[PDB]
């Protein structure tokens, strides 16, 4: 627990994947709250 | 684009024959009021040159492009389908 101001802690982002970033975004997911609706589906529709 | 041509009537003489020579065939003619194209500031000037030249005439009113309002803004619409795909 010292002031171990020499280890850089932050080696998480080494054993990290391809799918990585979309994968916890996915699990995310579900914390999100339901998005506003512009009305119409689509600026086209 | 430009509208410096659209500021001055103009009177013109309805086209006649134009055949083509025997020679070379450029394009002859017979009609001598066929090149003649005056200019007139004002419909008034022109729609009273012709009759005190005797002229038979027909009178096309001036059109004027209507005023469009253009806001940069739409372009980016959150509801409007005129929200543009590319830009």
């Amino acid at each position: 627990e010292p002031f171990d101001n020499s280890t850089y802690r932050n080696l998480q982002h080494h054993e990290y994947s391809t799918y990585t970033f979309l994968d916890l975004n996915v699990e995310l997911s579900k914390f999100r709250m339901p998005q506003p609706s512009s009305g119409r589906q689509s600026p086209r529709h | 684009s430009g509208v410096n041509n659209t500021k001055k009537w103009k009177m013109e003489f309805d086209t006649r024959e134009r055949w083509e020579n025997p020679l070379m065939g450029w394009s002859s003619t017979a009609d001598p009021l066929s090149n003649l194209v005056l200019t007139f500031s004002t419909k008034e000037d022109a729609v009273a040159f012709a009759e005190k030249n005797g002229w038979s005439f027909d009178v096309e009113e001036r059109k004027v492009p209507k005023p469009k309002s253009k806001s940069y803004g739409a372009n980016f619409s959150w509801n409007k389908r005129t929200r543009v795909s590319t830009k």
